[PDB]
């Protein structure tokens, strides 16, 4: 009825999909076998005549190991065996490899599977594309898939929850290259892009959950919680229902600028839980704290343009209004001159469930703040330097060219992110 | 720039008991008969006198046009705006004045005579080049129904937009260009066919819609070339009669629309009241009629209201209502601005001409000052003055020095003594 | 025998309408299964205003619910009084309007409007005599405002002479819910000015202030705000449903309230709103009801009347009361606050009395004030609309729905003309 | 747009330069921007049968095209 089709591309995509689908199974009570002992599962699961529920997801990767971990894991009877798609050779952190050479047949098969999933949709709110900007599988194949989806499906709302390279810390070397390339690719196709930084999520885990040794499972669990809070209004009723199609109209002022910071609150363990009141105003303040951002991008540098708040649990509109009034009256937070409202408040009556074995505690209230701000230009400033620093003398460029690109594509991407830079400066300046 | 409220009386072919009088062509007085039965020597209301800018007891349509709108059309061709609209009783000759039966339909009525004079003026003023457009829209039941071109009859996209360049116009109105008198007549008669008229006791074919025929004039100078162009208007409006709504009765689109006509007329009168009081905002949006006549009745437009009245023994009440409205209208006086086009290419070309002539004259005077300007030269060659006189029929220049060649030889000896 | 056709639009409008129908059924003694259980002749005397009789004793509301997403009316049908409404009167699209007035008025509302008008015509032709329609919805919402304005325009075209009453939730001044609230509100006010005969302006923040200051509630949810709005929507027409010492129908209220056609936006309030703690501590008298009535805090619109000037003000009292008491009290109010009252109207009061107060209340009174204070609400909405429109923020969403950019300017011009209209009659002098 | 603004600024600078030159010249005549009082042209045409004259630096559009060719040769 209000179905959303999920795509998980690359290792990071599939590994956040594991957390996402564990969270959805726990929320709906669906056992890992596929069946549970109204119709709130319809957003994420389609039920068969036998009573088994199959999720409307597609695990796309060119590397077999990540998909095979799911194929052999507890969720082997849950997903459709063909919905798990594996390639033969990894894209090897090569945007060109994942976009031009290996990605072709795989994206053809993925489009066929996505088409037949959508043929099972009465309504279709949109797509949830989860990948990692900075790798060939994520960047290249994800970009190609988004291009094809924009060409064929058309106006369906695609939300790309991309993971961008951190400012300083990183795991790959050619990460700036494929990051700039994929940014150029998805600047014109995804409708709402959500930035995520491993560094910021690590800092959140270290300061708030007191996890001195964070890992990818924890990062993906927080990301899944953010996505679940985002989609909560699709499944559970509440005051101030906010919709997937409503996100763009209330958050994207100009089509070019649709990159969004995400922040969750509260982020606490059980030991620290039930030690603070966790009032609505306090959790809103925490959500608008710069350290709670899941992107290494200080909002104090720029100006907020829109802020969509998604509350879950025992939240009353009087409390949310008082909290947002205090936020507006606070001097540290600055909005643009041309967006006096700048706020999209939404509440839902279903508190987020706690995944057993995680570190998040059972809290009656939750806030997912997704903000469109001009401060995000800072991350593009970092990547546009890390790119050209390698590019002037053309390091690693032979690799990308060997999979069907030119310096023309690199220069086009670089100037396109420069256009995005002066775009951000424009929307910031009076 | 004043409002010239004229009054025209319907000649009663039945020759009813007429109580109106005109002593000098300016004032009109009506004597309501006091009711003998009702309160003998206890009534005290018999006489009602008013003063207007003119009264027409019994005149032909030619005389009516000559005394009514000749100056307004002349202003239209001089670049000013103009607005002649009729008001009065139903069947009082409002449509008759506003392009009615006239005599023989051979350039009779007001609008046909107006367009005839418009094109006569365009022909005569062969110096300047004109661009004439016409439009004909009817307000029926507070909805704008365009008549010229196709007639959708649904009020599609027809909305009165505010002054883009200090004049109110109609968005979606089919503006029809005109280049000869015959197609102007054809468009107007198409409007005449298309407008809504219904049977009535006072008038056999009563006009149940406020019809507005706007003649848009776009001036351009004799030299033209994007100089002093466009932005002139002339609204000829025939309002719908103000019915007492005690004879019609029938709701079958005779009373329901009569209520709308009365409401539009009352809104117009309220706008007139606010303008006479000269209050700040004087609302114009309360009806399509005031919206259309927003630039008129104010703005920059020369308005001349016509008051068609019908002198009858029982029509005295309606006649007095019309006269009171006309008297309160006479208080008004509007502006007259020579608004012209705001075309970007027009501005650019017209003052690139300016910049080139300025730099040419600057260069000429700089060369004269630096190299040296010799005055009192060629004083013996009167053939130069003769050649200047000959070339005055063409486009040519003259010597700048020596008081501009002695004012161009005293304007070529006053153009050879005005061509002898 | 003077029927009223109720319509609910959007999420906010549908919730308000559901609460309103719950309150009306409660006041008429109708249980959620439709059977009358009031044990009073007067309740069934004029039940035909809001309800029709089915084959059995069931009484179904004359209501029509619209939405572009089925979730809101699924919640409505799951609500306590969800089964009374006609299953055929639930009209829904498939995809909701993303808070987009353009989507709710041009693209997505166009297909559903034919079904809506079909159902509306079916309900209206069944009526013997139709007083008119009442449409409850919120300004600043996509499907709500868009379909509300489109439906109001269509009904105005179909039934020009029938009364049109609108209960519009204007976006709140201080804290805004959606970002595009100024756009939606400015576009919707343009339609309400031209089409809606009578309009009620409500603000969620004003409702929060009234419920936190007079009702002194701790956790006022949207149910309570909808309950207050529903109480006012009942009180406006109780003169149609119950005998009154001096009755006044909707058209009478409109005639006595609206001096000029465009000035049909009214701030309204309900009395007696008493906190639970001071319910026993308050004395129910007509002077007390009037004193609470004329307080600015009682107003459910954000604008406070002290800034502006009361063009007119009607009060529909309910209960066994002295007309001398009521008239003397409101004349005294006018004399004491003459500065806030227009001079060129000798009496700015339309007093009406009904003999049946709402259940539990010995007396009550609904207030409907037409004052130039609403100038400041329109002015604030324009202060936001112009700020967004200069940079064309979010304008591409409306432009891609096939709405011209010129329409925004035209709507702003109309709204500012209304503002200056209010200002002219705020500072106009007699003679 | 940009061309209009630049050309208008150039015209203003040219006018300022002309005024500065007239400051050192004998006297400051009219800027010859335009002729709003077109009735002056008719007055000059009427005075063309008498003793008068007004040309100044801009020649006043060549005496208004020589009084419109002497009123079109006195209406032919
Ligand atoms: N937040 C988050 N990011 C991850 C996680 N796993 C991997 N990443 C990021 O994903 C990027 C690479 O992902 P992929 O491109 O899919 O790696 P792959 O599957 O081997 O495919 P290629 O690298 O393109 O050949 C790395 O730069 C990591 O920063 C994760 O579990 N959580
Ligand atoms: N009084 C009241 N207002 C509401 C309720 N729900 C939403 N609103 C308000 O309605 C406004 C517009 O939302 P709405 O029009 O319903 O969204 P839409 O239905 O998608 O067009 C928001 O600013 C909310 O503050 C409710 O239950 N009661
Ligand atoms: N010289 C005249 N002046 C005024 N009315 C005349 C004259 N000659 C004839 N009429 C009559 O006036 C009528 C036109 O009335 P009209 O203006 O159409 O009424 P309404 O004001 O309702 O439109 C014609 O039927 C005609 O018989």
């Amino acid at each position: 009825m209000r179905e959303v089709i999920s795509i998980h591309i690359g290792q990071a995509g599939i590994q956040v999909g594991n957390a996402c689908w564990e969270l959805y199974c726990l929320e709906h009570g669906i056992q890992p076998d596929g069946q549970m002992p109204d119709d709130a599962f319809n957003t994420f699961f389609s039920e068969t005549g036998a009573g088994k529920h199959v999720p409307r997801c597609i695990f796309l990767d060119l590397e077999p190991t990540v998909v095979d971990e799911v194929r052999t894991g507890t969720y082997r009877q849950l997903f459709h065996p063909e919905q798990l798609i594996s390639g033969k050779e990894d894209a090897a952190n090569n945007f060109a490899r994942g976009h031009y050479t290996i990605g072709k047949e795989i994206v053809d098969l993925a489009l066929d599977r996505i088409r037949k999933l959508a043929d099972n949709c009465t309504g279709l709110q949109g797509f949830l594309v989860f990948n990692a900007v900075g790798g060939g599988t994520g960047s290249g194949l994800g970009s190609l898939l988004l291009e094809r989806l924009s060409v064929d499906y058309g106006k369906k709302s695609k939300l790309g929850f991309t993971v961008y390279p951190s400012p300083q810390v990183s795991t790959a070397v050619v990460e700036p290259y494929n990051s700039v390339l994929s940014t150029h690719s998805l600047l014109e196709h995804t409708d709402v892009a959500v930035m995520l930084d491993n560094e910021a999520i690590y800092d959140i885990c270290r300061r708030s959950l007191d996890i001195e040794r964070p890992t990818y499972t924890n990062l993906n669990r927080l990301i899944a919680q953010v996505i679940s809070s985002l989609t909560a209004s699709l499944r559970f009723d509440g005051a101030l229902n906010v919709d997937i199609t409503e996100f763009q109209t209330n958050l994207v002022p100009y089509p070019r600028i649709h990159f969004m910071l995400s922040s969750y609150a509260p982020i606490i363990s059980a030991e620290k839980a039930y030690h603070e009141q966790l009032s609505v105003a306090e959790i809103t303040n925490a959500a608008f704290e710069p350290a709670s951002m899941m992107v290494k991008c200080d909002p104090r540098h720029g100006k907020y343009m829109a802020c969509c708040l998604m509350y879950r649990g025992d939240v009353v509109p009087k409390d949310v209004n008082a909290s947002v009034a205090t936020i507006k009256t606070k001097r540290t937070i600055q909005f643009v001159d041309w967006c006096p409202t700048g706020f999209k408040c939404g509440i839902n009556y279903q508190p987020p469930t706690v995944v057993p074995g995680g570190d998040l505690a059972k809290v009656q209230r939750a806030v997912c703040m997704i903000s469109n701000s001009t401060a995000i230009g800072e991350i593009f400033s970092r990547l546009d330097h890390k790119f050209d620093l390698m590019y002037a003398k053309r390091a690693f460029v032979h690799w990308y060219v060997g999979e069907g690109m030119e310096e023309g594509e690199f220069s086009e991407a670089r100037e396109d992110l420069a256009a995005l830079e002066k775009d951000f400066e424009e929307v910031g300046a009076e | 720039q004043a409002v010239k409220v004229f009054v025209r009386t319907r000649p009663t072919a039945t020759s009813g008991s007429g109580l109106k009088l005109g002593p000098d062509g300016q004032s009109v007085s009506v004597n309501v008969p006091k009711d003998l039965s009702a309160g003998p020597v206890n009534n005290q209301q018999e006489q009602f006198s008013f003063k207007f800018d003119g009264v027409l007891e019994n005149v032909s349509q030619e005389a009516a046009y000559t005394t009514l709108a000749h100056e307004v059309v002349d202003s239209l061709m001089a670049g000013y705006n103009g607005t002649i609209f009729a008001y009065g009783q139903t069947g009082a000759g409002k449509t008759f004045t506003m392009s009615g039966g006239g005599t023989a339909y051979a350039h009779r009525g007001l609008i046909p005579r107006a367009i005839h004079h418009v094109f006569r003026e365009v022909d005569m003023r062969a110096d300047k080049m004109y661009r004439v457009h016409v439009s004909y829209l009817e307000i029926y039941n507070e909805q704008l129904y365009d008549l010229l071109g196709d007639t959708p009859g649904t009020s599609d996209a027809l909305a009165v937009l505010e002054d883009s360049n200090s004049n109110t116009y109609v968005r979606g109105l089919t503006l029809v260009p005109v280049r000869s008198e015959e197609e102007a007549l054809a468009q107007f008669f198409l409007g005449e066919q298309g407008r809504t008229t219904a049977g009535h006791v006072l008038n056999a074919e009563s006009s149940r819609s406020h019809t507005v025929f706007t003649i848009h004039v776009e001036m351009r100078t004799s030299d033209a070339a994007s100089e002093r162009a466009v932005l002139s208007k002339l609204n000829l409006v025939d309002l719908a009669g103000s019915e007492r709504t005690k004879k019609t009765g029938v709701t079958g689109q005779t009373l329901k629309e009569a209520q709308f006509i009365n409401r539009s007329l009352s809104f117009l009168e309220q706008t007139v009241n606010a303008l006479s009081r000269k209050d700040t905002y004087v609302p114009f949006r309360q009806t399509k009629l005031t919206a259309v006549l927003r630039d008129a009745l104010g703005g920059n437009c020369k308005t001349v209201m016509v008051a068609n009245i019908w002198a009858e023994p029982s029509h005295n009440e309606e006649t007095l209502s019309t006269l009171r409205f006309a008297s309160r209208v006479r208080t008004l006086t509007t502006d007259l601005a020579l608004n012209e086009s705001n075309d970007p290419a027009l501005l650019l070309r017209r003052y690139e001409r300016q910049i080139k002539e300025l730099k040419a004259e600057l260069a000429m005077r700089d060369t004269l000052s630096g190299k040296g300007r010799v005055s009192y030269d060629d004083l013996t060659d009167d053939e130069l003055r003769e050649l200047h006189a000959t070339c005055r029929r063409f486009l040519h220049g003259e010597a700048e020095p020596e008081d501009l060649p002695a004012d161009s030889m005293k304007r070529v000896r006053e153009t050879f003594k005005a061509l002898r | 025998m003077r029927e009223i056709v109720h319509i609910q639009g959007g999420q906010c409008g549908n919730q308000i309408g559901a609460k309103f129908w719950e309150v009306v059924s409660d006041e008429h003694g109708i249980d959620p299964t439709g059977t009358y259980h009031g044990d009073s002749d007067l309740q069934l005397e004029r039940i035909n205003v809001y309800f029709n009789e089915a084959t059995g004793g069931r009484y179904v509301p004359r209501a029509i619910l619209m939405d572009l997403e089925p979730g809101t009316m699924d919640s409505v049908r799951s609500g306590p009084y969800g089964q009374i409404f006609r299953p055929d009167n639930f009209v829904f699209g498939q995809t909701g309007a993303g808070n987009n007035w353009a989507k709710g008025h041009y693209t997505e509302g166009a297909e559903l409007i034919d079904s809506v008008l079909d159902v509306v015509r079916k309900e209206a032709e069944s009526c013997d005599c139709l007083q008119g329609f009442q449409v409850c919805h919120s300004l600043g919402g996509g499907t709500g405002s868009g379909m509300g304005t489109l439906l109001i325009s269509k009904i105005r075209e179909e039934y020009p002479d029938r009364m049109m009453l609108t209960f519009s939730v204007v976006p709140s001044p201080k804290v805004s819910d959606t970002v595009v609230e100024p756009y939606n509100a400015t576009l919707s006010v343009h339609q309400l000015v031209e089409n809606a005969d009578e309009c009620m302006v409500l603000d969620n923040e004003a409702l929060y202030d009234i419920c936190f200051r007079t009702l002194k509630l701790t956790t006022p949810t949207f149910g309570d705000l909808n309950h207050l709005i529903s109480a006012v929507m009942s009180g406006i027409t109780c003169c149609l449903r119950f005998p009154g010492q001096l009755n006044a129908d909707l058209r009478k209220l409109a005639v006595n309230l609206i001096p000029f056609p465009r000035l049909h936006f009214f701030m309204v309030g309900f009395t007696p709103l008493t906190s639970r703690g001071s319910q026993q501590y308050r004395a129910l008298t007509v002077p007390e009801l009037t004193q609470q009535m004329w307080d600015a805090k009682n107003m459910m619109c954000a604008a406070d009347p002290r800034h502006g000037r009361y063009l007119t003000a009607s009060a529909l009292f309910r209960g066994r009361m002295s007309t001398k008491e009521v008239d003397e009290q409101m004349l005294n109010v006018q004399n004491k606050n003459s500065s806030y009252f227009v001079e060129w109207i000798p009496n700015n009061v339309k007093s009406s009395v009904c003999d049946i107060p709402p259940k539990g209340l010995k007396m009550s009174a609904t207030f409907i004030g037409n004052s130039t204070a609403i100038q400041e609400m329109f002015k604030r909405v324009s202060e936001q609309f112009t700020a967004m429109f200069r940079r064309k923020a979010f304008l591409h969403w409306y432009t891609g729905e096939g709405m011209d950019e010129m329409e925004f300017t035209e709507a702003e011009s109309n709204m500012n003309d209304l503002v200056s209209e209010y200002q002219q009659y705020q500072d106009a002098s007699a003679e």
